[PDB]
DNA sequence: CCCCCCGGCCCCCCCGGC
DNA sequence: TTTCGGGGGGGCCGGGGGG
């Protein structure tokens, strides 16, 4: 903790103000307008991992209260005890009492509320209702099915979407400026593709790529560096494997799969995912081909998730694809 | 064992100071500088703030080369402190960039030495300067009387309402089984000045506080025989107990009027 | 009575080869450069992220983390800077909430002058959760904010064989490192070095055959090499170790038995297949090895058409999946052989 | 009992009956007593005359389909009560264990509805396994096997060397039985439990009863009139 | 800004029985009871946000007037309600002496009574029986089945029905008139459609839309209120072609950030409540959905698994 | 007196009769036991795995390994339940069967085995080399019955404290053993004895016990009835000798266990009658078998292989039967109540036959 | 120096979906 | 029956205070 330069990039680039949150323009604008005119309702932030929910709520709290926001908000998460007793005593006392420092309203942030017990959620209902005159609640979740309908009825819902490509590009540009790094367009495209809308993945991969370069100042991050550090298949490898499977005979397809995998020690699961993504865009005359492909590939993925023989799994992938595509003739 | 070295002639003083607010907060950051020791903490509910100050005069010997922050857990510190006897001198020792603090109990007459080590914790709670505020009412009264009133009224209800008006202080509680009201007035006696009730009023005040917080606050009555309560309509109540070379302050937020 | 304690080197000299030749520094990790280089650069960068090592058995994950800690802190400062929890310790939600959080919030242990002069000594400690895939979902969820809040003084390492067992938030928080399977192409050098150190004499291609039989697990290969060396030493003839001895030690079915099974399958008679399989099971051959050998024989054969291979691949995959659940080997093998014979 | 009677009624599975008593209603009926509903269904799903058989489908085929679904439901239940505590799977367990098999064989109860017999059998199995473990650890120092191997292989020979002598040589074989018992650290309770394990044509209840009371009295007296060794020394 | 605007759910919370919409017969019965007194033990059950707590509080206020503070004991899930509380505090309140008009009684309001433990409910029985001459009990809950049978026997059952779109529109129009909110018919229709009979949800959505955009029309309402995902799941399951179902899954659910666990649970619920489909087909779809749900719970929560589930469902439907 | 199976059990490596190659391999392993890795002996039941493990221990340490004693260890769960584990120990080795506590076997791995692993050897146990032994041996019987959590707990224990203990795990099948544990062990295949070796052992027993035989062929037949199970063969020989006044004739019949007879009767009933009432009777028979400590997997295997031996069935029926057996064996592996899966298998077989 | 009040462990019993 | 985890209720034990 000697300096902020010792922190992982995922935490060292955490937004500190609402202007540093990208890809959520609608939500940010709406919440900013709510706070500007003092019309903030009870909030719910529902979204997938690493979309900026915790960052957004912390930035909102800092904007409302300034730098000394921690002492004027009650933050609870899955690492802390949040039983029914906690709701009855600590949350109730915080909601029913005035602020120590200022005379403003009070904010309670229940981060990762989907891990809360049903009893605590039920106890929270009348607490939210009775003290809404001076207190507001913010809930954060990845899974909505864990939240009771009563709690959802009292909150205004905001959905955090997977980060758009432009936002990831802007954040990558800022990180490159700060770190004095160079990135090629192909490397950026590959990084965005593997991100799947999660900023933390982008930042971790960028840190690994920087660590990989012999000379981070002069060297530039190329797609080869990304593929090496992540140990992921190249698009050319996937195309070659799929072409061999579809066109060549069994012996040649087996040889090609083995050679491609052994060239860089690729994992079979990554190849399966890439081939599924490629085949999604394929136009199939018969729906039965799609049915067979999806079912068999899902079965193989589930089997791989538990281990098993790798060579047999690869042969199973080859055979499943061949059998499924045999239905495009008649 | 040279960076910070502080000595208490009697270990009972530090134990009593710690026990004054050990039940209010759990994690405390003690900041030690050449002028003495300070500490500020906020309870889990964020309703009560504890501020402790101890000056150099309270120590037989005190040396602090550079400012040092030490994060401690209250229950562990109290458990270590209760080991020492009342006739043994206490010494707090810390090194540069310490990961722990050493407590040494010495008994020269019996040549008894007891060393304890407490691991420190990283607390990101910066010292919040409490800007001085003008208060509508300031009343100083014996600690025992306030403790008795709080203990009596807390039985009837979970909230205690304090009203200060012209030459009168009223404590009221209303509960399921009944209600209670205690009225006191300013009074000065030269024969027994320690029992005097002093009141200075500018505007009348009326504030409601949680009973449990007051029960925790009154635990500092051992430190000082008198307690000073400062109340304002727009500020949290301030309960101060005066030490020989320092003070212990409790800032309590009142309940919302609704 | 009592026995004088043995020296560290003396004690290690009489350990099993897998433990005896465990890597001691990051330079001794064989074929994980794509991640080892990134880890090594942190010795100077001093911004180590949260790490999620995942990979198949015996690839060098635990060794890698131990070597990294050794290089970062040194023999004296390691213990005070490391907290290790694995599947042999209780790791319930309460444990995560209390003990892990308490260790994560502690101030870092004070480095000594020698440690500062000799080692980088980064300003944070490390919590290793080995076999993290055995932890429940709720316990994992309890770590999410602990990882982020105390990242200034603590870093987390989660090691697993099945990455899917880690909840998505934790995987997002951690930087992922995939450990590749160790085969004859990328792990031959280490095995040859070990054999030379132990003075093991073998025919050409024996080490390659050992690594091929191991199928990505270097621990298994080292154990097989130690077994072969013990056999050769006991024999006393001084002859080079041969591939046949290695195969016998590894439980590989002889080629003649496999050909007999293939011929019985080709015949197609249920009674003959059942009788032969009943006789075969008495030898104690592992069903997984038999299935692997049959897959190798059938897939790489030019005498079978595309449809036959398409069907047999799925049959073998189904049998392997069923065997992975701990099923009766006899029944599964008989079913597989009958189904193949009906193709 | 009422849950079993209603769930197995064929009217609620018809086109008209399904719109009045919906699938949600059947799931709620299961949730009335989730603990006992699957057991009752499994107990009583073979004792109905169905009225929902599809054209060309026999009673046996529907019974087999219901049994397959019940097995899948048992797997799901094992999943629910594991270390992961996947209680959110309870609704699915309702469909697989009760609703689907019942819909496969829904009709009119061909006879009296019977309470599940699985709990008593489970208790009996636990008792017998405890007895087997006690016997195994009494004879561990002599034998070379696990408890299962003891039950499947050793027990018949022990019967031949423990019970047959009484039936063949009368009361003159008490000494040999006692010698064998001592050699394996067996006690009288162990003898009785061993005799209580056999099934099929090897049942010993009638054979034991037919033995003259004098022979049993003499055996007990001889056993009580001497010292015997102890395998496990408790302290 | 440190100032807060009072939510319209609280500002326009009905204060009298005549301001509550829906369940006309029950409201009239409560009005008659308030006029004549002799309120009996009652249990009010219904779906969230339909005016149960409002009804109970209004009835108590009209019944007691100035004595409300002394003669009402309110306990909910946020307060301590253990067996000790029932045995001491509630008993003390029941035995309390309080002079009241010749047709009024003390009232104990146990809100969210379905969360109370069995022991407390059992202890309440003789307390209700013995002190009924001066005290009456009003339970409010979402599921009346959680209340033990002896307590139900002692109380009058009042099952609240869902609010029709007419009543929601009527209340929304009153609030709009009282607040001078510019709106359009399409916006109000969208708000009502998204509310699904939840008055609290409708009012909150209206207030949020007004705050965030000013004019209440369909575009702004849908920007503030997302289209419920259960309808999207139902459309996905009812698609004729596998390609259309996969399109809906990938565009309207997966790319919007909905988790796989949420998607599979919603699919299970929608399939359960799919009356248009034959029950046996629904059972097969539920079997497939349960297989997928178990796979996701194990840890494989991928888009491929959901696509495979859709493929199996379509194969069954064909 | 003591049964012939126990009385004549070899107590040394040089006393082993069958599988000379395995004996030589074990001798090679015991030649330099200081760096011996963990061992996993897998093979068919009743072949001599435990005998070979004991012989290896005797060769490493000495005859004292055979002086065994039994003690009781107490364990407490999170629910405060008290469990007792019977530990068989010698001055050099310790034996455990954690599966005895079912799902609580993990406890044994976390507390007992870890406790033993953290204790160093201090008693002066002089070895053949000249110095004292440095590790103790821990035998885990029925290792394939351990829960996955117990094996996971074993994972790091075997590695951290390998200098203090060495593990020997005996199993009838490696399929339920997780991959990391197999990676951590030296695998040893234990083939069943041949018919001739079984005949030789039986002839030696007969000569020692003075049993009259009309011809040697009788022993051969017993071996054929054993199907490679030496323990079963010896017990059957003793039973036949007792039944025939210690005189075996060529016409003496082969004695089968009671549960085998019950399963054969059930198979005949299934073949004869295919009806729901027959299914109810089959359920009653299955309950009777289960209540008397007959494992479900054994029942399924025996029933399948008895059905496959029926001469009236055609190839299609046998193929369907074996497929159903595979499916329901998997179900039993992943299931809890075995009766459900057994009844499902019987119903499917009945449908296929009809 | 002894008795009583009252906070905190310790244990044991019971849901767990909507 | 029951493989975690949460909640509740009752029983002692012991610190502190009072007489
Ligand atoms: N919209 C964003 N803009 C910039 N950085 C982001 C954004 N979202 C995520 N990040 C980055 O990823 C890190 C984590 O962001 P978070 O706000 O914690 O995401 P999250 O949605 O709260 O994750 P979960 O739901 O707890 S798994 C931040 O410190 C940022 O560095
Ligand atoms: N990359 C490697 N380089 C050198 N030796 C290795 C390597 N991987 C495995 N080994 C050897 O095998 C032994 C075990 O290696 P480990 O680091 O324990 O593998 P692992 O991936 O942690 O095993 P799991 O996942 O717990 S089954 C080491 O002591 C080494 O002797
Ligand atoms: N019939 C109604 N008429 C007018 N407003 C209503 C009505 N029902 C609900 N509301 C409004 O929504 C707010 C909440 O109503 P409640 O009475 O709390 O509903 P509820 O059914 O008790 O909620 P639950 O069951 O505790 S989740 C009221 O203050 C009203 O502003
Ligand atoms: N004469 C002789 N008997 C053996 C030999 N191996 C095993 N046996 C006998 O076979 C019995 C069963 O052996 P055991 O190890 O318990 O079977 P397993 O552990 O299930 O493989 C033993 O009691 C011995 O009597 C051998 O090599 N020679
Ligand atoms: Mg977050
Ligand atoms: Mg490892
Ligand atoms: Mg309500």
């Amino acid at each position: 903790k000697r300096s902020k330069e010792n922190l992982p990039w995922v935490e060292k680039y955490r937004p500190e103000t609402l202007d540093e949150v990208y890809g959520q323009n609608e939500v940010i604008t709406t919440v900013r307008k709510f706070v500007d005119e003092g019309k903030l309702p009870h909030l719910l932030f529902y979204g997938p991992p690493g979309t900026g929910k915790t960052s957004t709520i912390v930035a909102l709290a800092r904007e409302i209260y300034g730098k000394n926001y921690s002492n004027m908000v009650l933050e609870l998460n899955a690492s802390d005890d949040r039983g029914i007793d906690v709701v009855r005593n600590q949350i109730k006392d915080f909601a029913s009492t005035r602020q120590i420092f200022s005379k403003g309203f009070k904010l309670i942030i229940l981060d990762e509320a989907d891990a809360m017990t049903n009893a605590a959620q039920n106890a929270l209902r009348r607490v939210i209702e009775r003290y809404t005159k001076n207190t507001r609640f913010c809930v954060l979740a990845n899974y909505a099915h864990k939240l009771t309908p009563a709690l959802l009825s009292r909150c205004t819902r905001f959905r955090f979407q997977p980060l758009p490509q432009e936002a990831i590009e802007r954040r990558i540009a800022n990180v490159l400026v700060h770190e004095k790094l160079k990135l090629s367009p192909n490397a950026e495209k590959a990084l965005i593709e593997l991100s799947n809308g999660d900023m933390r993945r982008v930042l971790n991969v960028l840190q690994s790529c920087k660590a990989t370069l012999d000379n981070p100042d002069e060297d530039e991050i190329s797609d080869d560096v990304i593929y090496e550090c992540c140990g992921a298949p190249r698009p050319s490898d996937l195309k070659a494997v799929l072409k061999s499977i579809l066109e060549d005979d069994w012996g040649t397809a087996h040889y090609t799969l083995n050679k491609v995998r052994s060239a860089k020690g690729l994992a079979l699961i990554d190849l399966i995912e890439g081939i599924v993504k490629i085949l999604e865009d394929y136009e199939l005359q018969n729906e039965e081909t799609r049915v067979h492909l999806l079912t068999k590939l899902a079965d193989i993925e589930y089997s791989i998730s538990k281990g098993g023989n790798d060579q047999i799994q690869g042969s199973a992938v080859i055979g499943a694809i061949k059998a499924s595509f045999e239905n495009e003739t008649v | 064992a040279s960076m910070l070295e502080a000595k208490f002639e009697e270990a009972s003083l530090f134990k009593r100071i710690i026990d004054g607010f050990k039940d209010c907060v759990q994690l405390v950051n003690f900041q030690c500088k050449e002028d003495g020791i300070i500490a500020q903490a906020v309870d889990d509910s964020r309703v009560l703030l504890v501020s402790l100050e101890i000056g150099v005069e309270a120590f037989q010997e005190y040396r602090c080369d550079h400012p040092v922050t030490l994060g401690m857990d209250l229950t562990s510190l109290s458990k270590i402190l209760r080991c020492g006897n009342n006739t043994d001198t206490l010494t707090l020792i810390a090194d540069n960039t310490p990961d722990s603090i050493i407590l040494l109990f010495e008994d020269t007459k019996k040549d008894r030495i007891a060393e304890y080590s407490l691991k420190l914790m990283d607390i990101d709670a910066d010292f919040l300067k409490i800007e001085e505020l003008q208060y509508d009412s300031t009343l100083s009264l014996p600690s025992s009387e306030f403790s008795k009133i709080v203990r009596d009224l807390s039985q009837l209800s979970d909230s205690i309402n304090i009203m200060i008006t012209k030459e009168t202080i009223k404590f009221v509680a209303d509960g399921d089984i009944g209600s209670g009201s205690v009225i006191i007035k300013p009074f000065v006696d030269m024969e027994h000045p320690e029992t005097s009730i002093k009141l200075e009023m500018d505007q009348p005040v009326d504030l409601t506080f949680g009973a449990k917080y007051l029960l925790d606050i009154i635990k500092g009555s051992s430190l000082s025989d008198r307690v000073g309560i400062r109340l304002s309509s727009e500020a949290p109540a301030l309960f101060q107990f005066d030490l020989k070379s320092g003070f212990l302050q409790f800032f309590l937020a009142p309940k919302f009027n609704d | 009575r009592k026995i004088s304690k043995l020296a560290a080197e003396q004690s290690l000299a009489q350990q099993p080869w897998v433990e005896k030749y465990r890597p001691k520094n990051l330079d001794e990790v064989t074929a994980q450069d794509h991640a080892v280089t990134v880890l090594k650069k942190t010795l100077k960068s001093a911004n180590l992220p949260h790490m999620l090592f995942y990979g198949p058995p015996g690839t060098g994950k635990t060794s890698t983390i131990l070597a990294l800690t050794k290089e970062l802190y040194g023999p004296d400062l390691m213990k005070s800077r490391i907290l290790e929890l694995n599947a042999s310790d209780e790791r319930g939600i309460s444990i995560v909430r209390e003990k892990v959080k308490n260790f994560a919030r502690l101030t870092v242990s004070k480095p000594s002058k020698h440690d500062l002069e000799n080692y980088p000594c980064p300003p944070y400690k490390i919590i290793i959760l080995d076999e993290a895939d055995s932890m429940t979902a709720d316990a994992q969820s309890a770590l999410r904010r602990t990882m982020e809040t105390y990242s200034g003084v603590t870093r987390f390492c989660l090691i697993c064989n099945y990455v899917t067992r880690i909840i998505d938030p934790l995987a997002s928080r951690c930087s992922k490192f995939r450990f590749k399977a160790l085969d004859a192409s990328n792990a031959i050098d280490r095995l040859r070095f070990i054999s030379e150190q132990e003075n093991v004499k073998c025919d050409d291609g024996v080490l390659e055959r050992i690594l091929d039989i191991s199928a990505g697990d270097l621990r298994r290969g080292i154990t097989l090499l130690q077994s072969a060396s013990k056999g050769a030493q006991y024999l006393g003839d001084g002859k080079n170790i041969t591939s046949t001895q290695v195969e016998e030690l590894a439980g590989v079915v002889p080629h003649d038995i496999l050909i007999e099974i293939v011929e019985k399958v080709k015949s197609g008679d249920f009674d003959e297949i059942k009788k032969y399989v009943n006789t075969f099971m008495k030898s104690g051959w592992s069903a997984a090895s038999v299935v692997n050998q049959l897959h190798e024989y059938y897939i790489t054969n030019d005498n079978f058409d595309t449809n036959f291979k398409n069907q047999i691949s799925w049959l073998l995959f189904t049998t392997d999946s069923r065997l992975n659940n701990g099923t009766n080997e006899h029944i599964q093998l008989l079913n597989l052989l009958v189904k193949i014979s009906q193709l | 009992f009422d849950i079993a009677h209603k769930m197995l009624d064929g009217q609620i599975y018809s086109d008209i009956g399904s719109r009045n008593f919906t699938l949600n209603d059947k799931i709620a009926l299961y949730f009335d007593d989730f603990d006992f509903t699957p057991l009752m269904i499994q107990e009583n799903y073979l004792s109905t005359r169905p009225s929902v058989l599809k054209p060309g489908q026999s009673h046996l085929e529907a019974v087999a389909e219901a049994a397959n679904c019940i097995s899948l439901g048992d797997i799901v239940e094992k999943k629910i009560r594991s270390s992961e505590q996947l209680w959110s799977l309870l609704p699915l367990h309702a469909v697989l264990s009760s609703v689907y098999p019942a819909s496969k064989v829904a009709g009119h109860m061909a006879g009296r509805i019977n309470f599940t017999a699985w709990l008593g059998q489970n208790s009996k199995s636990a008792k017998y396994y405890r007895l087997l473990q006690e016997i195994h650890y009494h004879t561990r120092l002599g034998t070379s096997t696990d408890k299962i191997g003891l039950r499947l292989d050793y027990l018949p020979t022990f019967r031949k060397r423990l019970l047959d002598p009484f039936l063949k040589q009368g009361a003159d074989a008490i000494s040999s039985v006692i010698e064998v018992m001592d050699d394996y650290y067996l006690t009288k309770e162990d003898w009785d439990s061993i005799m209580e394990f056999f099934v099929g044509p090897d049942v010993t209840t009638a054979i034991i009863k037919k033995i003259p009371a004098t022979v049993k009295s003499g055996f007990t007296r001889k056993y009580n009139s001497m010292t015997h060794p102890v395998a496990i020394y408790r302290t | 800004t440190l100032s807060l605007q009072l939510p319209w759910v609280e500002k326009y919370r009905p204060q009298v029985l005549s301001d509550i919409v829906g369940n006309k017969e029950t409201i009239d019965r409560l009005q008659q009871i308030a006029k004549d007194g002799n309120m009996p033990h009652m249990i009010i059950s219904g779906m969230p946000g339909i005016g149960k707590t409002t009804s109970v509080h209004c009835l108590a206020h009209e019944l007691l007037g100035r004595s409300y503070a002394d003669g009402v004991l309110e306990l909910n899930a946020s307060d301590d309600r253990g067996i000790d509380v029932v045995r001491n505090q509630i008993k003390h309140f029941a035995q309390k002496k309080l002079h009241l008009p010749p047709g009024k009684h003390k009232i104990v309001i146990l809100d969210e009574a379905d969360s109370m433990t069995a022991g407390a409910q059992q202890a309440l029985r003789r307390t209700m029986e013995l002190y009924s001459n001066s005290t009456r009990f009003a339970f409010a809950c979402n599921q009346s089945n959680k209340i033990i049978e002896p307590l139900q026997s002692r109380c009058a059952i009042l099952r609240y029905s869902k609010l029709s779109d007419e009543d929601v529109l009527k209340r929304l129009l009153q609030i709009i008139k009282l607040e001078d909110v510019k709106y359009t018919n399409d916006g109000l229709e969208a708000i009502i459609f998204t509310a699904e009979g939840d008055m609290r949800q409708a009012i909150n959505n209206l207030q949020s839309t007004v705050a965030g955009h000013g004019l209440v029309n369909a575009d702004n309402v849908f920007k503030i209120v997302d289209s419920p995902h259960p309808l999207i799941v139902k459309k996905m399951l009812l698609a004729s072609n596998l390609e259309d179902s996969i399109q809906i899954l990938r565009t309207d659910l997966w790319k919007k950030g909905y988790s796989s666990i949420d998607i599979v649970t919603t699919s299970f619920r929608v399939t359960k409540n799919l009356a248009q489909v034959k029950e046996s087909v629904r059972l097969e779809m539920i079997k497939e959905i349960g297989l997928t749900h178990m796979r996701i719970l194990e840890g494989v929560g991928t888009y491929l698994q959901l696509a495979s589930m859709l493929a199996k469902i379509h194969k069954l439907n064909n | 007196m003591s049964l012939w199976v126990d009385k004549y059990r070899p107590k040394s490596l040089n006393a082993l009769s069958h599988n000379e190659e395995l004996t030589n391999f074990l001798k090679s392993l015991s030649d330099q036991p200081r760096d011996l890795p963990h061992l996993l002996l897998y093979g068919p039941n009743g072949t001599g795995k435990k005998t070979r493990c004991m012989a290896l221990l005797e060769s490493i340490f000495g005859p004292g390994v055979y002086r065994l004693k039994i003690d009781v260890r107490q364990f407490v769960t999170a629910s405060n339940r008290k469990l007792e584990l019977n530990v068989v120990s010698s001055p050099y080795h310790l034996e455990i069967t954690p599966s005895d506590m079912g799902n609580n076997d993990r406890i044994v791995i976390q507390e007992l085995l870890k406790e033993v692993a953290q204790m160093e050897q201090v008693d002066f146990q002089d070895s053949k080399d000249g110095l004292a032994h440095r590790y103790k041996c821990v035998i885990i019987n029925e290792a394939n019955s351990l829960t996955k959590d117990a094996q996971a707990a074993l994972r790091r224990t075997m590695e951290k404290y390998s200098k203090n203990i060495r593990l020997i795990m005996v199993c009838d099948s490696m399929s339920p053993i997780i991959a990391p544990i197999k990676s951590r062990c030296l695998l040893i295949r234990c083939p069943a004895p041949s018919d001739s070796e079984i005949s030789t052992i039986l002839s030696d027993v007969v000569t020692n016990e003075r049993i009259q035989l009309e011809t040697k062929d009788i022993l051969k037949r017993i071996a054929q009835a054993s199907n490679g199970n030496l323990r079963v063969s010896l017990l059957m020989l003793e039973s036949m000798a007792l039944n025939n006044e210690l005189a075996l004739k060529s016409s003496s019949p082969i004695i089968k266990p009671d549960w085998i007879i019950v399963i054969h009767k059930l198979t005949r009933k299934i073949v004869k009658e295919r009806s729901v009432n027959s299914l109810i009777e089959c359920r009653a028979v299955l309950y009777d078998l289960l209540a008397h400590c007959i494992p479900a997997n054994i029942i399924l295997k025996e029933l399948t292989f008895s059905l496959l031996d029926v001469e009236t069935l055609n190839t299609t029926n046998k193929s369907s039967i074996i497929e159903y057996s595979s499916v329901f064996d998997e179900r039993l592996s992943l299931g809890n109540k075995a009766i459900f899966h057994l009844e499902g298998f019987i119903a499917k077989v009945m449908c296929c036959l009809d």
